């Protein structure tokens, strides 16, 4: 068995999302682009962090 | 009747088609795609995981020499040492103190493990497609399911059904794949029989039930030290540990076009590439004669409200004076606006009510009602939330599609520079025409 984690907070602005998160431990976030170039992006998260995409 | 249509592929999203047949009064269908599955062909090559060494007990001989002989083992050697003096827990072990020798031997063999714990190389080739859809027909929901190609056909009450081929061929698997316990991994695995010491495939086997192991470790022997019976030796770690702790992110965080993975079967769902056609095939006693069907004899159009977001945010009344009591079908003439009812019913003298989805700032377009068409106009407003969580309902705008009053003022500007071109011409023809006459 393993855990889950919390939900974040959202704001949404012109062409850009806006998120903060709450970690309790090392977590992994990553994100890409659907459609013909991926674009993977890779980070670990340890703290309380703001990112903008 | 057979008809031919063409349906891009997106899912979640209704499509519809016309059905026209003289003589008959038009139908109309509804269709919507829920599951695209893609799977290839495989074959094995071979697969790998940890080992074991296995070491016996010396052979300690004083006040002499030994030797040893060649065997067939993997990684077998052997080696003989000199002047050697061993001690146990209650003395000297034997009573020479000079021309003793030690023996020491190894090998190397496969872990019991491998049951469990092992990975697997494969070579894929050309895959299959499959395909399941969701169909409105006369009021009922009716399901099919077939393979993506010309060679299948099912029939479902009474009709006929057939699917395919695919536009594109396009898949997101290479030729060498690697499996473990629900990941695809794409690696360039090195050849048999020409492994490494310390990467990917230093053991190989053809089967977890194979008695026949290739391994390509460093083995040497080395001085036992003074006082103390042990057999030491120096070797590289295993690679397939090493393997797993670095191996990096899987096939399905970074495969394109939102394609997603699964392992038992190899499969590959939901890839958003090309377009699919569809061939139906009607029987003659779905169809209801023109003269039994009811007619419409006036119409008007008003459109009170409209803006043009990613949903249905349009509404419409008609009104109508209609000879008898029945049904009749709704279609609209225009690609750029769609509209979501497929079919009302019809008595009197009333209205009826629609909704419809548009990417017009000014629109215009045309209903047709049980083969009479009526005219509707209005102005739509932009809205304001910058993001949603679904997809588009209608299509993308051209550049023929334009506002009203931005066309007014390119017509005169346009008109206006041309008038002076005109008027300046006509001056200069006239003056050559008295020249060339004076002379
Ligand atoms: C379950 O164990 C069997 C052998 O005991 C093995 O073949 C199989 O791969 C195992 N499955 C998983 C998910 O570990
Ligand atoms: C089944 O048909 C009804 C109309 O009678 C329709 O509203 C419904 O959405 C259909 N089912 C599905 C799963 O779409």
């Amino acid at each position: 068995r393993v855990p889950k984690a919390r939900n974040p907070t959202v704001t949404y602005g012109k062409n850009q999302v806006t998120m903060l998160l709450y970690p309790d431990h090392p977590t992994l976030l990553s994100y890409r682009n659907m459609g013909q170039e991926p674009n993977y992006h890779e980070e670990w998260v340890t703290h309380k962090k703001e990112v903008t995409l | 009747y057979e008809h031919v249509t063409v349906i891009p592929n997106t899912v979640g999203v209704p499509y519809k088609t016309l059905v026209n047949r003289p003589g008959y009064s038009p139908m109309v269908l509804e269709m919507e795609l829920q599951s695209v599955t893609l799977e290839p062909t495989l074959s094995l090559d071979y697969i790998t995981c940890e080992y074991k060494t296995v070491i016996p007990s010396p052979y300690v001989k004083c006040c002499g020499t030994a030797e040893c002989k060649d065997k067939s083992l993997p990684d077998y050697s052997c080696k003989v040492f000199t002047g050697v003096y061993p001690f146990m827990w209650g003395g000297a072990y034997c009573f020479c103190d000079a021309e003793n020798t030690q023996l020491s031997e190894a090998h190397v063999e496969k872990s019991e493990s491998c049951k469990t714990e092992f990975a697997s190389a494969y070579r894929a080739h050309t895959a299959s497609a499959s395909a399941k859809l969701r169909v409105l027909y006369q009021g009922n929901n009716i399901t099919v399911a077939a393979y993506a190609n010309g060679d299948h056909a099912v029939t479902v009450k009474d009709a006929k059904f057939v699917v395919g081929p695919m536009s594109s061929a396009w898949t997101p698997f290479d030729n060498k794949i690697v499996v473990y316990k629900g990941d695809v991994y794409n690696m360039d695995y090195p050849p048999f029989g020409a492994g490494r010491p310390g990467q990917f495939g230093d053991i190989q086997s053809r089967t977890p039930e194979s008695k026949d192991v290739y391994a390509n470790t460093q083995l040497v022997l080395q001085r036992p030290a003074a006082g103390t019976v042990h057999v030491p030796y120096s070797q590289a770690p295993s690679g397939f540990k090493y393997w797993l702790k670095e191996r990096g992110a899987s096939l399905q965080h970074t495969a394109p076009f939102g394609c997603q993975i699964a392992t038992n079967p190899v499969r590959a769902v939901n890839c958003a590439v090309g377009n699919i056609p569809i061939s139906i095939d009607i029987p003659d006693a779905a169809f209801t004669r023109v003269v039994d069907a009811p007619s419409v004899t006036d119409m008007s159009c008003e459109v009170p409200a409209c803006t043009h977001s990613s949903d249905f945010g349009g509404v419409a009344i008609i009104k109508y004076t209609a000879s008898k009591k029945g049904k009749c079908a709704v279609h609209s003439m225009t690609n750029a606006v769609t509209i979501r009812e497929a079919d009302v019913e019809v008595e009197g003298n009333s209205q009826l009510q629609i909704s419809f989805s548009t990417a017009l700032a000014s629109a215009e377009f045309r209903v047709q009602v049980c083969s009479t068409q009526v005219h509707c106009a209005a102005a739509c407003h932009p809205p304001k939330d910058h993001i949603v969580n679904y997809p588009a309902s209608h299509t993308t705008l051209g550049v023929q599609d334009i506002s009203t009053t931005a066309m007014s003022w390119v017509q005169k500007i346009t008109g206006g520079v041309g008038l002076i071109v005109a008027v300046a011409a006509l001056i200069l023809i006239v003056v050559l025409c008295v020249s060339f006459s004076r002379h």
